[PDB]
C-alpha cells in the first residue's frame, strides 16, 4: 500500500 | 632520656622465655580443644544460627 | 652518651642472641601435619548501610546482639543484629571520630577522634535519654583506640605516643603507658583484662601491665607501621597488622615472632585484626577493598569476605563467634556467617 | 507480632527518618581542610585543638578545618579528610628559604593514595612581601633556585596592574614549580587552582566559591557518566 | 627492627668531596623510597635528596643540585651519597631515612622530629 | 535475482544491527544494576533506556519475518501488538533522552544546585515517562482495524477517514520533533557552558547524541509524514521503507554505547 515499517 | 631506655633495655632483658614448640604445642592444643565450639570453623545448624 | 649508646647496643645484641637462641623450629613444620581448615566460603547474612559516611569503628557487644559503630558524620549508632533495627543514634560534638567501644556491662558506650577527647556516653539511664556522662581530657594526639576495662575503667591510646588508663568517676588519668616513639594506633585488651598489648606507628608493638604501669616486653614488629593489633583468645599470644601488607602472631612467654601471614599479590596493609572463638581462623581487613581469612596454624588464605567498594576499617567476630562484623569505608556494615 | 518488636520497629524508623533528615541538612555545606605551614599565615586567608571557620557566600556555605594540635606527624591522621571537597594549601611565597620544604609537602599531599582524588587549592601568600624582595635585590631566587636564571616569561601571560619584569617573572617560576609538580602526577582525577594573595587581600572567599563550584563541575561531569 | 646505619662524615676542608653510606636491615631494601635529611645547627630538618624504588627518579634540591649524587644499591641494601665541592654552609648532620610505606609514591614525615624510620646519622663539618 | 539484492542486504543489516543492540542493551543493564549503582546517580534513567531499546530491537526479527519484505503477514494479533509496541517503545526511549539531557544539562549549568539537591524524584520520573509514552500509544494500539482485502495479509490501520495522518502529524511533533529540539537546545547550552567554563571529546560525544539519537535514524517519519500525497512505485517504496527503517535501530544500538560503555566509570569497571 504500504503501511508503518512492516510493507506488503 | 638514654638512662631510661637503658633501664628498660635491661629490664626487658631479664625475662624467661620458653622455647617455641612448647609454644606451638598449647597453641595447637587450644585450637583443638575449642575447635567444635568454633561455629566459623565448623559450621552449625541452620536452624541454630540466628543469623 | 657514647656509654649510654653502647649499653644499650650491647643489651639490644645480647636480646636478640637470647631470641634466635631460644628457637626450637618455625611453626609451619610442627603444623605440617595438622589437617587444612579448608575453603571458608563465608556469607553476608545481613547489611546494616545507614550511615552516611565512612565507619571507622565497631565493637561487639558482651550480649552478642548489639554492635555499636561510630561514621564520620558525627553518628554512633547502636545495631541490633537479629532485626537489623537501629537502637540508639547518638550525635557527636567531634564529627571527626577514629574509634568508639561497647562496656561489657552494656551499659555505657565511648567514642573519641581527632578531639583529643574520650567521650563516655549512658545508654541504660531514668528519662530514657543518651547523655554524656563524662569527658576525658589530658592527650596531646588524637585518640586512635579505646577499650573498657571495666564500668569505671578505660584504656585509651593516643597519637602523642602514649596510652593512659582513666578512672571515669575521677575523671584523671590514674596510669600513663609510655615508651613508645610513634603514633600507638591500636589497643587490645586481653582475656585476663590485667594486661594488655598495643602496637605503634614505630613498627613495634607492646606489652604493658596496668597495674605495675611499666612495658613488660617489646617486640621487634613488621617493617612499618602497625595499623590493627588483636588478642589470641587463649591469651598467650597476639596477632599484629601493618602497612607492610604482612600479618604477624606474636607469643608473651616466647618473645619473638611466630607466623608470617603474607602473599605475593597483596600489596596493600592491613587495617583490623580479629581472631576467631577458637582462634583457629585469623580475619584481617586489607585496603583494597576485602578482608582475608587466615589459618592461624596453616598460615595459607582460606577465604576471602569481599563485597566492599571501599577500604574496610573495622572488623569484630561475637564472644560466642556466631558472626563476624565488617565496617568499611562505603558506610555499610556487612555481617557475614 | 509482640509489642517489643513493634516498638523496636516504630524505634528504628524514627531513627533512620532522623538520620536522614539530618544527613540531607548536612549535606549543604560544602568541606574544605586548611593545610599550611607556620610562617604561611594559614589563619587570615579567609578572615578542642582543630580550630572550624564557617562562611557564607552566594547563599552556600563552606566550614573548613584546620588542625593544629597533631604532633608533626600526618601520615595517618590526614585520611579523615578524605572526605573532604577541597584541600587549601597555603604557602608563603616571600621566604625564598623554606619554600622546598613547601614543596615536598604539596607533592606529599598530591601523591597520597586517599588525596588523589582530592583537589588542591593553592595559595601563594605573602605576594606582596616577594615583590618588595624582589625590588630590594638583595636575595636572590637563582642560589636557592639556580634553575631560575634560565627561565624567560611566558610570552601569552601578562599581569593586571602591569607588573614590573623581575617580579613577574619570579612570581611565575614560584607558580610553574607548583603546577609542575601538580601535572606530573594529575591524571585527570584532581587538578590544582594556583592563586596569588596578599594579607590585605578580602576576595580570596570568592576565588575559593568559584574553585569549589569548578571543582564540583568536575565532579559533576565525571559522575553522570559524560566522561 | 629497621635499623639504618650510617657510615662516613668527618672535618672536611671547603672544596672537598666525601661519600656517605647507610647501610640498611630488617626490612626489604627495594621496596621502600629512600631520602637524606640534613641538619644544620641551629637549622631544623630539610630535604635534600630522594630515589625511588627503581632508582629511575631521582630529585635534588636546589641548592645542592649539580654538586650531590644519590645512588641506591639494591644488591647490597645501601644508599651513598657522594659530596663534591662542599661548601662551607653545608655542615650538617645527615639522616638517611626510608619513606614510611612500601610500594608508596609519597613520603611525609621523612624531615619530623622523633621520626622511627631513620639512622643516627653523620655529622659533616666544613 | 538483481532486484532483491537490495531486500536481502537490507535484511542482513537489520540482523546484525539487531543483534549487535541486544547485546549491547543486555550488558549495559546488567552492568549498572550490578555493579554502577553508588556511581552514576543517572543509572535509573540508563536503566530506562537499556530496557527501552531492547523491546525497540524485538521488533527487527518480525520486520524480517515478513517473508523477506513480500508475501505473508503474521495477522490481527501481529500488527495490532507491533504497532502498539512499537510506538510505545520509541516514545519512551524519547522522552527517557529528553529526561538526560535536560540532567545534564542541569548537572553543568548548575553544579552546586544538583549536588545540594534530593534525588527521589528521578524514580517517579522514569514511570512518568511510560505513562506518557502510553498517553501516545493508546488511541494507535486500538486503532489497527485489520488486514480489509486487496493485499491480503496488510492490515490497514486507519480509523477513521485518513484521519490518522492528523495523529501521525501530532505524534511526529510531540515526540521527534520537540524532544529533539529540546535536546539539541539543552545540549547546545550545556556545550557552549562547558566551553566556557573549562578548557583554559566530551563535546564530541554530545554533538554525536544530538544529530544521531534525535536527528538522521529518526527520518522515517519524513517518508511517512508524506502520507498526504507523494509519488511512488512499489519497487522503490520498499526499498525506501526498508532503508529508512533500519536507522531507528540502529539508533537504539548506538545509545548504550554512547552512554554506559564509552563512559569512564565503565572503563574502571573494566
Ligand atoms: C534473523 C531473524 C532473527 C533476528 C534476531 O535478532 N534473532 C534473535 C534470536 O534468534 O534469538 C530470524 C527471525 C525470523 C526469521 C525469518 C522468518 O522466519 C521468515 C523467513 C523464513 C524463510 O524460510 C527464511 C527467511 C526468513 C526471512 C527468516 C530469516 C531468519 C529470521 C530467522
Ligand atoms: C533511503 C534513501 C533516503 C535516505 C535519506 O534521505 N537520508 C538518510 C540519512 O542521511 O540519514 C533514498 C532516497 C532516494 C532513494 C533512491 C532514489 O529514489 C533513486 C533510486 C530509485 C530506484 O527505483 C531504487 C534505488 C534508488 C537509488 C533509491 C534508493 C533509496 C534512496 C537512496
Amino acid at each position: 500500500d504500504v503501511f508503518w515499517k512492516y510493507c506488503v | 632520656q638514654a638512662r631510661k631506655l637503658v633501664e628498660q633495655l635491661k629490664m626487658e632483658a631479664n625475662i624467661d622465655r620458653i622455647k617455641v614448640s612448647k609454644a606451638a604445642a598449647d597453641l595447637m592444643a587450644y585450637c583443638e580443644a575449642h575447635a567444635k565450639e568454633d561455629p566459623l570453623l565448623t559450621p552449625v545448624p541452620a536452624s541454630e544460627n540466628p543469623f | 652518651l657514647d656509654q649510654l649508646r653502647q649499653e644499650a647496643e650491647q643489651l639490644k645484641n645480647q636480646i636478640r642472641d637470647a631470641r634466635k637462641a631460644c628457637a626450637d623450629a618455625t611453626l609451619s613444620q610442627i603444623t605440617n601435619n595438622i589437617d587444612p581448615v579448608g575453603r571458608i566460603q563465608m556469607r553476608t547474612r545481613r547489611t546494616l548501610r545507614g550511615h552516611l559516611a565512612k565507619i571507622y569503628a565497631m565493637h561487639w557487644g558482651t550480649d552478642s546482639r548489639l554492635l555499636v559503630s561510630a561514621s564520620q558524620d558525627g553518628k554512633l549508632i547502636i545495631w541490633d543484629s537479629y532485626t537489623t533495627n537501629k537502637v540508639h543514634a547518638i550525635p557527636l560534638r567531634s564529627s571527626w571520630v577514629m574509634t568508639c567501644a561497647y562496656a561489657p556491662s552494656g551499659n555505657y558506650v565511648a567514642c573519641g577522634g581527632l578531639d583529643n577527647i574520650c567521650s563516655i556516653y549512658n545508654l541504660k539511664t531514668r528519662e530514657g535519654n543518651v547523655r554524656v556522662s563524662r569527658e576525658l581530657a589530658g592527650h596531646t594526639g588524637y585518640l586512635s583506640c579505646c577499650r573498657f576495662l571495666d564500668d569505671n575503667q578505660i584504656v585509651t591510646s593516643s597519637g602523642d605516643t602514649t596510652c593512659a588508663l582513666w578512672d571515669i568517676e575521677t575523671g584523671q588519668q590514674t596510669t600513663t603507658f609510655t615508651g613508645h616513639t610513634g603514633d600507638v594506633m591500636s589497643l587490645s585488651l586481653a582475656p585476663d583484662t590485667r594486661l594488655f598489648v598495643s602496637g605503634a606507628c614505630d613498627a613495634s608493638a607492646k606489652l604493658w601491665d596496668v597495674r605495675e604501669g611499666m612495658c613488660r616486653q617489646t617486640f621487634t614488629g613488621h617493617e612499618s607501621d602497625i595499623n590493627a593489633i588483636c588478642f589470641f583468645p587463649n591469651g598467650n599470644a597476639f596477632a599484629t597488622g601493618s602497612d607492610d601488607a604482612t600479618c604477624r602472631l606474636f607469643d608473651l612467654r616466647a618473645d619473638q615472632e611466630l607466623m608470617t601471614y603474607s602473599h605475593d599479590n597483596i600489596i596493600c596493609g592491613i587495617t583490623s585484626v580479629s581472631f576467631s572463638k577458637s582462634g583457629r581462623l585469623l580475619l584481617a581487613g586489607y585496603d583494597d577493598f576485602n578482608c582475608n581469612v587466615w589459618d592461624a596454624l596453616k598460615a595459607d588464605r582460606a577465604g576471602v569476605l569481599a563485597g566492599h567498594d571501599n577500604r574496610v576499617s573495622c572488623l569484630g567476630v561475637t564472644d560466642d563467634g556466631m558472626a563476624v562484623a565488617t565496617g568499611s569505608w562505603d558506610s555499610f556494615l556487612k555481617i557475614w556467617n | 507480632v509482640s509489642a517489643e518488636d513493634k516498638a523496636a520497629a516504630e524505634r528504628s524508623k524514627m531513627i533512620d527518618k532522623n538520620l536522614r533528615e539530618d544527613g540531607e541538612k548536612a549535606r549543604r555545606t560544602l568541606r574544605l581542610l586548611l593545610l599550611g605551614a607556620d610562617n604561611s599565615g594559614k589563619s587570615t586567608i579567609v578572615k578542642s585543638g582543630i580550630f572550624e571557620t564557617k562562611f557564607q557566600v552566594d547563599k552556600v556555605n563552606f566550614h573548613m578545618f584546620d588542625v593544629g594540635g597533631q604532633r608533626d606527624e600526618r601520615r595517618k591522621w590526614i585520611q579523615c579528610f578524605n572526605d573532604v571537597t577541597a584541600i587549601i594549601f597555603v604557602v608563603d611565597s616571600s621566604d625564598y628559604n623554606r619554600l622546598q620544604e613547601a614543596l615536598n609537602d604539596f607533592k606529599s599531599i598530591w601523591n597520597n593514595r586517599w588525596l588523589r582524588t582530592i583537589s588542591v587549592i593553592l595559595f601563594l601568600n605573602k605576594q606582596d612581601l616577594l615583590a618588595e624582595k624582589v625590588l630590594a635585590g638583595k636575595s636572590k631566587i637563582e642560589d636557592y633556585f639556580p634553575e631560575f636564571a634560565r627561565y624567560t616569561t611566558p610570552e601569552d601571560a601578562t599581569p593586571e596592574p602591569g607588573e614590573d619584569p623581575r617580579v613577574t617573572r619570579a612570581k611565575y617560576f614560584i607558580r610553574k614549580e607548583f603546577v609542575d609538580i601538580s601535572t606530573a602526577s594529575g591524571d585527570g582525577r584532581h587538578i590544582c587552582y594556583p592563586h596569588f594573595t596578599c594579607a590585605v587581600d578580602t576576595e580570596n572567599a570568592r576565588r575559593i566559591f568559584n574553585d569549589c563550584k569548578d571543582i564540583i563541575l568536575q565532579m559533576n561531569l565525571r559522575e553522570y557518566n559524560l566522561v | 627492627q629497621v635499623q639504618l646505619q650510617e657510615s662516613g662524615g668527618g672535618l672536611v676542608q671547603p672544596g672537598g668531596s666525601l661519600r656517605l653510606s647507610c647501610a640498611a636491615s630488617g626490612f626489604t631494601f627495594s621496596n621502600y623510597k629512600m631520602n637524606w635529611v640534613r641538619q644544620a645547627p641551629g637549622k631544623g630538618l630539610e630535604w635534600v635528596s630522594d630515589i625511588s624504588q627503581s632508582g629511575a627518579s631521582i630529585s635534588y634540591t636546589g641548592s645542592v643540585k649539580g654538586r650531590f649524587t644519590i645512588s641506591r644499591d639494591n644488591a647490597k641494601n645501601t644508599l651513598y651519597l657522594q659530596m663534591n665541592s662542599l661548601k662551607p654552609e653545608d655542615t650538617a648532620v645527615y639522616y638517611c631515612a626510608r619513606c614510611p610505606a612500601p610500594f608508596t609514591r609519597d613520603c611525609f614525615d621523612v624531615t619530623s622530629t622523633t621520626y622511627a624510620y631513620r639512622g643516627q646519622g653523620t655529622q659533616v663539618t666544613v | 535475482l538483481e532486484d532483491l539484492v537490495a531486500t536481502g542486504t537490507i535484511g542482513t543489516l537489520l540482523s546484525a544491527m539487531g543483534v549487535v543492540g541486544v547485546v549491547g542493551n543486555a550488558y549495559t543493564l546488567v552492568v549498572t544494576c550490578r555493579s554502577l549503582r553508588a556511581v552514576a546517580s543517572m543509572y535509573v534513567y540508563v536503566v530506562n533506556l537499556a530496557l527501552a531499546d531492547l523491546l525497540y530491537l524485538l521488533s527487527i526479527p518480525f520486520i524480517v519475518a515478513t517473508y523477506v519484505t513480500k508475501e505473508w503477514h503474521f495477522g490481527d494479533v501481529g500488527c495490532r501488538v507491533l504497532f502498539g509496541l512499537d510506538f510505545l517503545t520509541m516514545h519512551a526511549s524519547i522522552f527517557t533522552l529528553t529526561v538526560m539531557s535536560s540532567e545534564r544539562y542541569a548537572a553543568v549549568l548548575r553544579p552546586l544546585d544538583t549536588v545540594q539537591r534530593p534525588k527521589g524524584y528521578r524514580k517517579l520520573l522514569a514511570l512518568g515517562t511510560w505513562l506518557l509514552a502510553l498517553l501516545l500509544t493508546l488511541p494507535v494500539m486500538l486503532a489497527m482495524r485489520l488486514v480489509r482485502r486487496g493485499p491480503k495479509s496488510l492490515c490497514l490501520p486507519a480509523w477513521g477517514p485518513r484521519a490518522h495522518r492528523a495523529y501521525l502529524t501530532l505524534l511526529f511533533a510531540t515526540s521527534i520533533a520537540g524532544p529533539g529540539l529540546l535536546i539539541g537546545l539543552l545540549y547546545a547550552r550545556l556545550a557552549r557552558a562547558y566551553r566556557r567554563s573549562q578548557r583554559a571529546l566530551r563535546l564530541v560525544l554530545g554533538i554525536v547524541l544530538l544529530f544521531w539519537a534525535c536527528f538522521l535514524p529518526f527520518w522515517l517519519w519524513q517518508l511517512l509524514a508524506q502520507y498526504h500525497q507523494a509519488p511512488l512505485a512499489p519497487r522503490t517504496a520498499r526499498i525506501v521503507n526498508y532503508l529508512t527503517t533500519c536507522l531507528t535501530y540502529g539508533n537504539s544500538c548506538a545509545n548504550p554505547f554512547l552512554y554506559t560503555l564509552l563512559t569512564r566509570n565503565y572503563r574502571d569497571h573494566l
